[PDB]
RNA sequence: GAUAGUGGCCUACCAUGGUUUCAACGGGUAACGGGGAAUAAGGGUUCGAUUCCGGAGAGGGAGCCUGAGAAACGGCUACCACAUCCAAGGAAGGCAGCAGGCGCGCAAAUUACCCAAUCCUAAUUCAGGGAGGUAGUGACAAUAAAUAACGAUACAGGGCCCAUUCGGGUCUUGUAAUUGGAAUGAGUACAAUGUAAAUACCUUAACGAGGAACAAUUGGAGGGCAAGUCUGGUGCCAGCAGCCGC
RNA sequence: UGAAAUUCUUGGAUUUAUUGAAGACUAACUACUGCGAAAGCAUUUGCCAAGGACGUUUUCAUUAAUCAAGAACGAAAGUUAG
RNA sequence: CCACUCGGCACCUUACGAGAAAUCAAAGUCUUUGGGUUCUGGGGGGAGUAUGGUCGCAAGGCUGAAACUUAAAGGAAUUGACGGAAGGGCACCACCAGGAGUGGAGCCUGCGGCUUAAUUUGACGGGGAAACUCACCAGGUCCAGACACAAUAAGG
RNA sequence: AUUUGGACAAACUUGGUCAUUUAGAGGAACUAAAAGUCGUAACAAGGUUUCCGUAGGUGAACCUGCGGAAGGAUCAUUAAA
């Protein structure tokens, strides 16, 4: 588990374009920050 | 400019190789699928901008004389030229010429050169390029001649002169003064080291400012025909153009020289 | 000398030994050891906190009284660290027992009933036992297996032989939210059994379906790898994403 | 030298001839080969000390094979001191 | 020189056999898998880098990582497509011997451009030309539309 | 009650050392789904036997010493069959 401090634009250029949807996030166990990719939502209107 | 910036990666995705096959214009463009670069040379095929070469396991695109010129206008909106195309006076051999004008409504003149798949464009390249060092060359002497804008690649767009040819010049008042200049000009030329053997009727152009002040100029457009004076012919050369001068001053405007016409002896003690 | 008792266990006095590439010694362990667990044609690989046996500890160290047996934490004493009440003088504390709370984290149950079983303790048949048993919570795994089964009709076929043609029956399909009479538990519940008392199970009076809703979901349909030559939107969040990708 | 320019030469270069000094190499012979544990080794002659193969009706009678530990040698280039 | 025998450095065939192949008398006697023994490697980078130890005056040597990053990097063999090699035809839509010339003057005629209200439209269009042909403009006009179906009727 | 000396020995203080949780403060460097600028972007092309060890000068690059390797394309021409 982890709190959420980014959203994030990514973007994959080649040879696939497309723009990633992903999240930085600190982690509650360690204090690590790490990025990761949420999945099917398209406005990530779940996620603040 | 994204586009044209695109349509300049592709013009230098020439400068590589051969005859470029369909992947090197998909990826010296870099764009993102297939619909930018495949949908773009379509529209270079169907406007007969690019052909494909299929060689035997080999797909490949031939760039035609089309699709280059609009880089050139490319260019040309780099520096400052042209927005308007197209009025014709003139095709000739090695270029054609064309009466165009700028944004800011001047109307000049586009001579587009075609001399493929490399050679034709290039050859016409370095004919763009070698007439506009000869007219800086002429102007840097200090020569009345037109002057140029620029030289976009193959294409030389210059100024607009208010002349017309001497065949349709009866006379002028003035003419043992023209004699004088139409033989000490020849002088100049072979002062510079050159002999313009073409010096005919249809070379000379004339602007007329006034009728009182008597302040006009002249053009001398023979390019493919000035002949350094160390070569093997050209004292005949020099001969026809000072002849030509006196023929025509002899045949139309009825003038036949006092002072002694100059020799190629005479200017051999010159430059 | 000390001990219950050998023994450098310790003390005095002597020697200068002891271990080691057949890996001593040091270091690491997200190391309690084993019976065992998972997975394989064989040989192996990886786990074992965890129901049985043995060890160790009761916040960390240490010391001790009593007793056959303790260096005992539901016994004491002191220090260290936390922490409780207080009229400020003093006084009490150990849930890694059964429940339960905070914190921690991906991660884990009821502050229930009972000694009727199984055993154990005592002065003892009777008293006591969160040991243990019972029930709740529980999709940790594991076993068994409801969500429908028969007809008649038509209509479309197919096949079997008689077809000279009709039609004579035997099957088997498909449908037709067409029709018929049946069967039964999920659920509710007199009672009885069950049990320490119950709840549940096994039985069983009385109800309980056409089930157009006692409504089965989860992931897929390019290839690997079973499944679309289908339609619409997309094609400015879109050739896209275990791998290859078009 | 693709091309060209610095240097030296009228007191004479370069080249020619007769000499002398220094240090380095050991061609052609030189492979269709030889030796050495490898690196490596090509003039004569001598000294020293080895070595392989061959031959043996000589001797010893398992003394062996491969080798962590350890040890010698090791082209070229490079370091210090003559 | 001939014949034999050891012990070498090399050669040349084959394939019995091996290998992915080039090839190999060992790189054979290996799934029908075991003569003895030493050392090394486990996709590619990061990287022979960092750190520690050790050796050395120095230069360096030996020993030697991880984090992170990635679907290939490779080995052998095979084909012809962008070879700007040279050689012949064999031609007056090429050159030399020339002849007639065009582009020079005026005009006819086809295209482009401009202009327009249209200068209709193609790249000779049998496109020779006031009407037609006309395919283009300025206008003015007819004739639309079946059957079904609600009304309306022969004094309309 | 108090008290001498012993062994057992919890702890406490002082330093000095590693191993850390930190907080702050000081600096340095990496990046951009960031944005504008000049330098060689909007510029020309160029080198191309390949390597290995060692030494040097270097510059955006890379060259030169010394010694090895082929992981480089043996024709002809003497003889043989």
């Amino acid at each position: 588990k982890g709190i959420v401090l980014e959203k994030l634009g990514i973007e994959s250029k080649q040879p696939n374009s497309a723009i990633r949807k992903c999240v930085r996030v600190q982690l509650i166990k360690n204090g690590k920050k790490v990025t990761a990719f949420v999945p099917n939502d398209g406005c990530l209107n779940f996620v603040d | 400019t994204d586009d044209f910036r695109v349509l300049q990666a592709v013009e230098q995705g020439s400068r590589s190789h051969e005859v470029v096959p369909t992947p090197l214009i998909h990826q010296i463009s870099g764009m993102r699928s297939q619909s930018g670069t495949n949908r773009a040379i379509s529209d270079l095929a169907k406007l007969s901008l690019i052909s494909k070469m299929r060689n035997v396991k080999y797909d490949g695109y031939r760039l035609t004389y089309n699709g280059i010129d609009y880089l050139a206008l490319k260019t040309m909106l780099n520096r400052d030229t042209v927005y308007s195309v197209g009025n014709t006076i003139g095709v000739g051999k090695e270029s054609d010429i064309y009466k165009v004008s700028d944004k800011n409504g001047n109307p000049r003149v586009m001579k587009i050169h075609r001399l493929q798949g490399a050679n034709w464009m290039h050859l016409s390249r370095l004919a763009a390029n070698k007439e506009y060092q000869f007219m800086s060359m002429l102007y840097s002497k200090g020569f009345k001649v037109p002057e140029p804008f620029d030289n976009s690649r193959h294409i030389v767009v210059m100024e607009l002169i208010e002349g017309y040819p001497m065949r349709r010049l009866r006379k002028h008042k003035n003419i043992p003064k023209l004699y004088s200049d139409l033989m000490c000009f020849i002088v100049d030329l072979a002062n510079s080291g050159l002999i313009h053997c073409d010096f005919n009727e249809f070379n000379i152009m004339i602007k007329d400012k006034l009728e009182d002040e008597n302040d006009c100029g002249f053009v001398v457009i023979d390019f493919p025909q000035c002949i350094s004076i160390q070569h093997q012919d050209a004292d005949y050369y020099f001969q026809r153009d000072v002849d030509c001068i006196r023929r025509f001053f002899k045949k139309k405007l009825k003038y036949e020289p006092k002072p002694d016409s100059s020799m190629l002896d005479t200017e051999g003690f010159g430059d």
